[PDB]
């Protein structure tokens, strides 16, 4: 049982690392899109005055 | 012939009643504290040019005379720049006289056109084993250096400088784009200490030209200093006919500086926050680093990745231009392996059998596979036991444990403080050496035989010395005399041998002090321009 | 190269030339389409023509849309 | 206080004063740097100096960059 749990939590950290890597990539996409959209909002606000 | 019309930060508008200077042309602001060079960015119309300053614009008056030099920023190039430090506009900032100019070249240039390019795609032998085997350098390529602090990056810089000047007879330029002045001074004094920069009469025997655009310089000066280093390198390529090394220290700071000058000229930023011209402002620099028919420029550019995000547009645009990465690791450096090149995360485009041959390719892929095979069982050794698994698995453990040692190498610029003499290793010797360890011709030699040695006929002499050292141990004993009274005195004797230093409660501070008297009244200028109190009615 | 046309607007070139080079190559290959022959056209990194067109559009001060692209 | 200067541009002070307080305090500490002695400058909340400079530059209608900040 202990060796089966050692082999079972070996695949759990593998799964929680590949899910983490997918989630980190998607967070990087959301971070880049956040900076771009806030920048486009600021530029459109400034260009409507000048 | 032209006069200052607007001063908005680092961005100066100059008005010319005659004909306008060209875009990228250099203008000298006539009459200022320091030399204020502007670079023409655009023609705004109504006889105005829009310029970006290379120094501070504080102290600049609308109507100040501005002289057009008729050309872009022009820097001294030649062998007389070796061992000197220049800023972006070509002035010596190393405080060692003028710069002995062979020529004065424009820093703005088109890339070497299609007929001049080399189709050969050959390897730059660098004399470093882990760099020549696993992640080779293209002659004319761009190489990303993912180092940092304390991984021996500066020693690797000075050894690429040293080995390229020693082997191929080419010179080096270091473009410190936006570096801190403490780090730039540290690299300067470490180059003087290691002999790749010489001062005084031996100045011609220097191998490196430093071009420093510091972090406190305006964004226009940090954005152009890589082009100044490029021009110094292109003189050695196109006139001297050499294999030049250019070191763009933090290519990301070049990107960030050009992004700042694009933001200051009122351009709409593109994706994440960068300049809209990011790919072309990067490609204008990187496409001048190539192999011509005369010589080549090989560029070693330190790459910073902004939020540990490789899909950020500045590293994603830089990685299109890179031909190799050499990742320097802290975990490699905490096994005492120097240089600290990560042998598995470093890549090269030159690593396929159509440019390096199947011999070198299969040796490199075998070494990389063996180190990978050791890497993915260290959670099996540390969990279940060292001698737990098979003998063949421990055979790969021993072979990768001695290959992981064998990638280390003593460096010639490190010998002035380490004592161990540096050893240039040739490419065919590196191939024939690692092939032998991979087949297993050196499974009998110890793991410390493969440590800080040049090639395969030195691991044998290392083991020979280690087994003569067995017979040199019975020459003496081990003991420490006089357990309590060899040199350890009473603690009152130890406080009565330390000498009292002089402390005074008059701190002083009035040593060479002017002590002006500051007026409390506000003093203005009248219409004639003389210092007058405020007229006391609103 | 007996059968290939090679159109190149490289990284040093202006973003109008990189925007226009797939249209130039397409006009050269449409000669073979229009006279009964068969053409093969490879736009290598159309994702770089899009970046050059985004550069041209933001330098023309057109309003950026998704990721910054002109719409 | 026998060794400390305090340069205090508070919240009620104008934005150019909060912008210029680190530069003025650095000018006061460069006296000790330049005449042989040793200095220790502490710019407490350089974040707020950055926000004050962003205020002055957006009100001078300089072109804004990331988050609203100047180039």
């Amino acid at each position: 049982e202990h060796a089966s749990r050692m082999s079972a939590m070996e695949n759990s950290t593998k799964s929680a690392g590949e899910m983490l890597g997918k989630l980190t990539l998607d967070y990087n996409r959301k971070r880049q899109a956040t900076i771009t959209t806030e920048l486009i909002e600021i530029i459109a606000g400034a260009s409507a005055l000048m | 012939a032209g006069y200052v019309s607007q001063v908005i930060g680092p961005v100066v508008d100059v008005r010319f009643d005659g004909e306008l200077p060209s875009i990228l042309s250099s203008l000298e602001v006539e009459g200022h504290s320091v030399r204020l060079v502007l670079e023409v960015a655009q023609h705004m119309g109504d006889n105005t040019v829009r310029c970006i300053a290379m120094d501070s614009t504080d102290g600049l008056v609308r109507g100040q005379k501005v002289v057009d030099t008729g050309s872009p920023i022009k820097v001294p190039v030649g062998r007389g720049t070796l061992g000197r430090i220049m800023n972006v506009i070509g002035e010596p900032v190393d405080e060692q006289g003028p710069i002995d100019a062979a020529d004065i070249w424009s820093i703005h240039r088109e890339a070497p056109e299609f007929t001049e390019q080399s189709t050969e795609q050959e390897i730059l032998v660098t004399g470093i084993k882990v760099v020549d085997l696993l992640a080779p350098y293209q002659r004319g390529g761009k190489i990303g250096l993912f180092g940092g602090a304390g991984v021996g990056k500066t020693v690797l810089i000075m050894e690429l400088i040293n080995n390229v000047a020693k082997a191929h007879g080419g010179f080096s330029v270091f473009a410190g784009v936006g570096e801190r002045t403490r780090e730039g001074n540290d690299l300067y004094r470490e180059m003087i200490e290691s002999g790749v920069i010489k001062l005084g009469a031996e100045r011609g025997n220097s191998k490196c030209t430093l071009v420093y655009g510091q972090m406190n310089e305006p964004p226009g000066a940090r954005a152009r200093v890589a082009l100044t280093g490029l021009t110094v390198a292109e003189y050695f390529r196109d006139i001297e006919g050499q294999d030049v090394l250019l070191f763009v220290d933090n290519i990301f700071r070049f990107t960030q500086a050009n992004s700042e000058v694009s933001a200051l000229l009122g351009r709409i930023p593109s994706a994440v926050g960068y300049q809209p011209t990011l790919a072309t402002d990067l490609g204008g620099l990187q496409e001048r680093i190539t192999t011509t028919t005369k010589g080549s420029i090989t560029s070693v550019q330190a790459v910073y990745v902004p939020a540990d995000d490789l899909t950020d547009p500045a590293p994603a645009t830089t990685f299109a231009h890179l031909d190799a990465t050499t990742v320097l690791s802290r975990s490699i450096a905490e096994l005492g392996i120097y240089p600290a090149v990560d042998p598995l995360d470093s890549t090269s485009r030159m690593l396929n059998p159509n440019v390096i041959g199947a011999e070198h390719y299969n040796v490199a892929r075998g070494v990389q596979k063996v180190l990978q095979d050791y890497k993915n069982l260290q959670d099996i050794i540390a969990i279940l036991g060292m001698d737990e698994l098979s003998e063949e698995d421990k055979l790969t453990v021993a072979r990768a444990r001695k290959i992981q040692r064998f990638l280390s190498q003593p460096f010639q610029v490190a010998e002035v403080f380490t004592g161990t003499p540096g050893k240039y290793v040739d490419l065919a010797d590196t191939i024939s050496g690692f092939q032998g360890v991979l087949t297993g011709k050196y499974d009998d030699l110890p793991e410390m035989a493969f440590y800080m040695v040049g090639d395969i006929k030195e691991v044998k002499e290392k083991a020979d010395k280690m087994a003569k050292d067995i017979a040199s141990r019975k020459e003496a004993d081990n003991k420490k005399v006089s357990e309590e009274l060899k040199d350890i005195p009473s603690l009152d004797k130890l406080v009565s041998e330390i000498k009292e230093v002089v402390i005074e409660e008059d701190d002083g501070l009035e040593e060479d002090f002017k002590a002006e008297a500051l007026s409390s009244e506000t003093v203005v200028l009248n219409e004639e321009g003389k210092s007058v109190p405020l007229p006391k009615k609103n | 190269m007996r059968y290939t046309i090679m159109v190149s607007a490289t990284a040093s070139d202006a973003a109008p030339l990189q925007f226009l080079a797939p249209y130039s190559g397409c006009a050269m290959a449409e000669y073979f389409r229009d006279t009964g022959k068969h053409g093969l056209i490879i736009y290598d990194d159309l994702s770089k023509q899009s970046v050059a067109y985004r550069q041209m559009s933001l330098l023309l001060r057109r309003p950026p849309g998704r990721e910054a692209f002109p719409g």
